[PDB]
């Protein structure tokens, strides 16, 4: 019932962290149907609250059954927040954005996307950057659709010197794994070199 | 590129000629490109692999240049020119072996996409390639592993099109299989949606095109071969227990029953042993809906099988 769905997550809403991890990652088990949908607004305005429990809740919200309108929507929400993670979260939030990119989706998720990704922060760092970077040479291992889109951000860039150094790294990465690409991303690059960018 | 160009112009060559008399009429012909290309492919045969690289390249050049678009006199051209870079790479498969671990990794990585790119071309390649099944299991039996392990992710249509390609290999070997077996299981039970949607075609085609499917981890185990004549009625419980799974996925949305209600008369057809539970599947679900008695008017129910909810109304 939509009442207990929303007892049980007032009733987690101060309970420890550690079962009400138990709690949201048994949601499938206690899904129900009728209420399905109410239930995951409920969750997408407990991570606009908090976000101490940030990392289950993207995980579990795609498992369970919804509309991709209130998904581009729970994006746009998180999208706002990318800066304020934590560098443990980074790979999944990553994998949970870049997952759910559809046909006319791309450019505009990919360049909001490399506009607001830094990394500037960066122990536990080298580790959570090598499964970051292991996060994106999987993903864009096998779509030529994300990575096409990325070498129009990059070649637009707005024209100004604010190019990153991750940019330039994912330049190289992706001239190194997809190799239908080679030759569109030489020439971004000599025109990039030739015009003084970089 | 100036090869491109030159196999362009030959079968450009090819097809203003034969669309004519009186110029066919004046001139001899010539030995066009692209027979010449397809002999020094089999001339390769005699011990040089220095050229190899250089053919594959302008195999996959050619095919990806001049592939079809759709989404009239300049496709002719456009679809011989993919013809003879499927007949090159096939070719340049079998004779050459240091070769064929990249090029069956290459068509792969090429057609297993949620770009929803026309790949009719690639997918026949693959078929074709894979009719030698033991010689891919000899050079590169990974890829095709790692492929199978990114099949949950995929779309409806192009797994469904991916696996009935990719069934001539399934059809003669035993590894395959059962790794294939153990990623469906596995995408059934996650509870992520849309995996389902694919487990099940993926078992449809497994289960109606082989009557005995199925078998005969840490570090400080080994596996070890045990001599076990295979038990028939273990294998038809298999079947019974794999087939009971989709029976109880009779409880999602409608695409999942359409394509269930389409293959299960192929089941019912290649696999005589499963008459007997099909049938008591189909005929108690029939039930839910058709309403027995003497007189009431509309004997199908109209109304149990629409759904109301969030005001967005589909059939289920």
């Amino acid at each position: 019932g939509k009442d207990l769905t929303t007892k049980i997550m007032q009733l987690i809403s101060i309970a420890p962290e550690n079962l009400q991890h138990d709690i949201i990652t048994s949601l499938p088990e206690i899904l129900g149907d009728s209420q399905h949908a109410d239930v995951g607004k409920e969750l997408s305005d407990l991570l606009i609250e908090n976000t101490s429990l940030t990392v289950p809740i993207l995980d579990v919200l795609s498992s369970l059954r919804l509309d991709p309108n209130f998904l581009l929507k729970v994006r746009q929400l998180v999208m706002d927040k990318l800066s304020s993670i934590r560098l443990e979260d980074l790979p999944v939030i990553i994998k949970f954005i870049l997952h759910s990119v559809t046909a006319m989706d791309t450019l505009e998720v990919i360049s909001e996307l490399r506009e607001k990704l830094d990394l500037q922060h960066c122990s536990s760092g080298q580790s959570c950057i090598i499964l970051l970077f292991d996060v994106i040479k999987s993903a864009i291992r096998y779509e030529k659709t994300i990575s096409e889109a990325w070498i129009k951000a990059i070649e637009n860039t707005a024209s100004v010197s604010e190019h990153k150094v991750f940019d330039l790294v994912m330049l190289f990465i992706i001239y190194s794994t997809n190799t239908q690409t080679k030759k569109y991303i030489d020439r971004v690059l000599r025109n990039k070199i030739r015009s003084g960018c970089i | 590129d100036l090869l491109k160009t030159s196999v362009v112009k030959s079968f450009k060559d090819l097809q203003l000629l034969q669309g004519s008399k009186f110029l066919q009429n004046l001139v001899p012909h010539r030995s066009y490109v692209s027979t010449m290309i397809l002999e020094v492919v089999k001339n390769s045969v005699h011990s040089w692999d220095h050229v190899t690289q250089g053919l594959v390249e302008l195999g996959f050049i050619l095919m990806d240049s001049y592939g079809p678009k759709k989404v009239s006199l300049s496709r002719m051209p456009n679809q011989h020119a993919c013809k003879l870079g499927a007949n090159i790479l096939l070719e340049t498969f079998k004779i050459h072996e240091m070769i064929r671990q990249e090029i069956l990794e290459q068509v792969l990585n090429r057609v297993v996409t949620r770009a929803s790119s026309p790949i009719s071309h690639f997918l026949d390649l693959l078929s074709n390639i894979v009719m030698y099944a033991p010689l891919v299991l000899q050079s590169c039996s990974s890829k095709v592993t790692e492929a199978f392990d990114y099949l949950s992710f995929l779309p409806l249509q192009t797994v469904q099109r991916l696996l009935k390609a990719v069934q001539p290999l399934l059809k003669v070997s035993m590894s395959m299989r059962d790794c294939l077996i153990l990623v469906l299981r596995k995408a059934m039970f996650a509870n992520q949606l849309d995996a389902r949607k694919s487990a099940v075609a993926g078992f449809l085609l497994l289960l109606k095109n082989f009557k005995v499917l199925g078998s005969l981890l840490s570090v400080s185990q080994v596996h070890v071969d045990v001599h076990s004549h295979y038990n028939s009625v273990a294998n038809e419980t298999f079947c019974l227990e794999i087939m009971d799974s989709l029976r109880r996925c009779l409880s999602q949305q409608a695409d999942v029953r359409l394509m269930l209600y389409e293959g299960f008369y192929d089941v019912l057809r290649r696999n005589s042993q499963l008459a007997n539970s099909v049938m008591q599947t189909l005929l108690s679900q029939l039930k839910q809906f058709y309403e027995p008695k003497p007189d009431l008017l509309p004997p199908l129910k109209l109304e149990a099988c629409i759904l109301t909810q969030g005001d967005k109304i589909s059939l289920q």
